[PDB]
RNA sequence: AUUUAUUGAAGACUAACUACUGCGAAAGCAUUUGCCAAGGACGUUUUCAUUAAUCAAGAACGAAAGUUAGGGGAUCGAAGAUGAUCAGAUACCGUCGUAGUCUUAACCAUAAACUAUGCCGACUAGGGAUCGGGUGGUGUUUUUUUAAUGACCCACUCGGCACCUUACGAGAAAUCAAAGUCUUUGGGUUCUGGGGGGAGUAUGGUCGCAAGGCUGAAACUUAAAGGAAUUGACGGAAGGG
RNA sequence: AAAAAAAAAAA
RNA sequence: UCCUUGUUAGCUCAGUUGGUAGAGCGUUCGGCUUUUAACCGAAAUGUCAGGGGUUCGAGCCCCCUAUGAGGAGCCA
RNA sequence: UCCUUGUUAGCUCAGUUGGUAGAGCGUUCGGCUUUUAACCGAAAUGUCAGGGGUUCGAGCCCCCUAUGAGGAGCCA
């Protein structure tokens, strides 16, 4: 697929992370 | 597409060609020519009084139409209707433009393009843009094949033309500028003002605006109409 | 790799050139790679100005002309056959005909 | 001796309008289109229907008693194609060999001075 | 139910995505010096003759 | 209704001139007029006298989109709503259209931000054209026949955007007047890379209102990924038959 | 300038 | 109950007392594209809402009912 | 328990007592294509949940059974 789909993708994911990781922290 | 709408109507004959009548057009007396044409309203009624509806008019016609010759072919004019006695109406000059076709032939590329603009009064109390327009040309001898300007040279030559432009009107009223228009005076005066500076083939002016007009002056009308 | 010294117009020490739109299907581009060509027609044909000159007055009038400049894109360019493809020896050549 | 008239057409892709008036343009005549002369929606602008649109204004201004006209043709301008549509030139040689007087043809297609903006977007009207 | 005259002077060649189809110019017999586009369906040659229901249309020139 | 004519308001844009043309460190910059301050090149028998080149860390500017707050809000228009198309189509096409597009005051700090070619310097083949400046010429033209200027022609030169031809040279080749002067390997200097993926991912930092940026691995997995060109085949690519 | 999706791998 | 409006081919709509009435759709066939058509040519189509009456002639003009829509109002 | 509503082609669903009842998809057949899809032509299919009755005639009308779903189950 596109390097630029793979980053949004990437992008949505560690926004994601962050926010779950914020709801431990 | 002829029975192809739904509704010709939301909540749900008269030939007026009858109701109309026709009227001959006057021009000033700064043309060689006044019968310009033919124009139409309807009876003027009690109510209606089509003398107004006729007065507040504008018409373009061409200079060449105007003069006889076909030297002023594009320059299109537009009159202005301002009085009305029994079939034969006047008009006032109310602008001059050229033609789409002559001002692109003018424009080419590989010559350096002028312009200038002034919005200046009268002696008359007037108020006017005349659009000024101008063109490198090449000089013969000449060998590289653009003949662009240096800017400085056309900074210049704006000047030049708009405080010639100034001294002109102040001092030409509308008519008396007319009468300087139509024999093109004007750019015979600027480019003997500027052949010092740089050559400028293709200096037809351009269109002039009223922005502003004086009260009525029935008298003055009378004085171009006989 | 790179098929063109100029890249695909004429842009050596811009940077930046306030592109136009094609008018075939709106397409922005820049004015340096953009295909201007001009159109100049006389208005009505060869054909039909034997019957305008027949019913016109003023004689010999002139028989004006209409002018527009037409930047098309590459896409719709080769859509409309013109500067359609060429080898690359007569790639590099850049007169008209 | 001669009755003149502007003849106003607006040749479009999709339609032609062919409409007259006297030479201040207030008080008009005869404006007649391709698809009041057929139903198709497809042949709005074709040169068949500008034509019989241009027999028609013929007829009505040879019914008031004009004889004459001064051309003013246009595009839609603007934004939009500049060019006009393949009816303009056939509806002015139809009129012509109906039987009116011409004059002072002339192109008025609205163009900008570096207009707003144009429709389609930068990546355009694909397909 | 008027009709009108032409002559074939002058044949073109073919047009059609299948070619079954003439392009010509001809010459109106009266009210002459008028010389006319038109497609045509089947054989043809120069010097023909053609009726034309209408006369004030011409075809697309493919050239 | 559309269309025509005459007007006014709004806000954006700055056509055609506009080009193997200009400026600016890059991003970028086009109506006119004026004010402010700056800058290159050229000219110089002016002055200073080695003050210089490139540079970590550290600083300024930084398209678009985006964010905050005010104004504005005409077009076009992510989202969204809709009419088609299609097996489906919340995609292509069409009609509407909030945000945004615009501007002020702040942030963000990225880009195919590309010449995909770091900067400074020297030398090496030809040819012509062009932009700015400068020089010479009883050269041409304009004025007041004349002058001086100005614009054009010829020659020359400095500095630019570039360009055409060849390859002595170079290179994997495409191609290149630099990508040459490098196995006959060294002019000075900063940055960067070490098979491909995982991964510009995780974690920890720090900057940011946020979006995100900058820095930045490992496990595990793999024998081929890839570059330039050749001959074919294929094309809802063109041309001819 | 309507439409026209897919074809196990191995050599 | 008062006034107005409509009852029409399978759906929806137009109609002058000189017509068992005209439209697009639906479908019967035929063109038409290689065809999928968008498309074009000919048919059938409406006890013209129901029943009375006037008229040389009523979807049509007069009376009534039923039906649907809108607004007005309502002493058993 | 009560009240209201439903039961129809394999699935989802339509109906004015007057046809061993109708759609779409599915299934099957032929074609197009190298092949499958899509596409084009065609077909066949139901004991209308069951049981009574009214009628000349019941998918419809009325009544019980089964099933389904919606609602009710309250004040202490």
């Amino acid at each position: 697929m596109r390097a630029k789909w793979r980053k949004k993708r990437t992008r949505r994911l560690k926004r994601k992370r962050r926010k779950v990781r914020a709801r431990s922290k | 597409a002829v029975g192809k709408n739904k509704r010709l109507s939301k909540g749900k004959v008269v030939d007026p060609f009858t109701r109309k009548e026709w009227f001959d057009i006057k021009a000033p007396s700064t043309f060689e020519n006044r019968n310009v044409g033919k124009t139409l309203v309807n009876k003027s009624t009690g109510l209606k009084s089509a003398s107004d509806a006729l007065k507040g008019r504008v018409v373009e016609v061409c200079l060449a139409d105007l003069q006889g010759s076909e030297d002023h072919s594009f320059r299109k004019i537009k009159l202005r209707v301002d009085e009305v006695q029994g079939k034969n109406l006047l008009t006032n000059f109310h602008g001059m433009d050229f033609t789409t076709d002559k001002l692109r032939s003018m424009v080419r590329k590989w010559q350096t393009l002028i312009e200038a603009n002034v919005t200046v009064k009268t002696s008359d109390d007037y108020v006017l843009r005349i659009f000024a327009i101008a063109f490198t040309r090449k000089q013969a001898n000449q060998v590289k094949r653009h003949s662009y300007a240096q800017s400085s040279h056309i900074r210049a030559i704006r000047k030049v033309i708009s405080e010639i432009l100034t001294k002109e009107v102040q001092g030409s009223t509308l008519a008396q500028l007319t009468s300087k228009l139509i024999p093109e005076v004007i750019n015979k005066e600027i480019e003997n003002a500027t052949k010092d500076i740089f050559p400028l083939q293709n200096i037809h002016v351009r269109k002039v605006k009223l922005l502003k007009q004086p009260k009525f002056d029935v008298g003055a009308l009378m004085a171009l109409h006989g | 790799p790179k098929k063109r010294a100029s890249n695909g117009r004429n842009k050596k020490g811009r940077g930046h050139v306030k592109p136009v739109r094609c008018v075939n299907c709106s397409k922005s581009i820049p004015k340096d790679k953009a295909i201007k060509r001009m159109a100049i027609r006389n208005i009505v044909e060869a054909a039909a100005v034997r019957d305008l000159s027949e019913a016109s007055v003023y004689p010999e009038y002139a028989l004006p002309k209409t002018y527009n400049k037409l930047h098309y894109c590459v896409s719709c360019a080769i859509h409309a056959r013109i500067v359609r493809v060429r080898s690359r020896e007569d790639r590099k050549n850049r007169a008209p005909p | 001796s001669q009755v003149f008239g502007v003849a106003r057409i607006y040749a479009s892709f999709n339609d032609t309008f062919v409409h007259v008036t006297d030479l201040s343009g207030k008080e008009t005549i005869a404006r007649v289109t391709g698809g009041m002369k057929v139903k198709a929606d497809r042949d709005e602008s074709s040169p068949y229907a500008a034509m019989l649109a241009a027999q028609d204004v013929a007829a009505k201004c040879k019914e008031v008693g004009i004889t004459a006209v001064h051309v003013k043709i246009r595009a839609t301008g603007g934004t939009r194609t500049k060019t006009p549509g393949p009816g303009g030139q056939a509806a002015l040689r139809a009129l012509a060999r109906s039987g009116l007087r011409i004059g002072r043809i002339e192109d008025v297609t609205p163009v900008p001075s570096d207009s707003t903006r144009k429709k389609g977007g930068r990546r355009g009207r694909r397909l | 139910t008027p009709v009108t005259l032409a002559k074939v002077i002058k044949v073109l060649g073919r047009t059609g995505s299948r070619g079954g189809v003439t392009q010509v110019r001809v010459e109106f017999l009266e009210d002459t010096s008028r010389t006319i586009v038109r497609n045509v369906k089947g054989p043809v040659r120069e010097n023909d003759i053609l009726v034309l229901m209408e006369s004030e249309r011409e075809a697309r020139r493919l050239r």
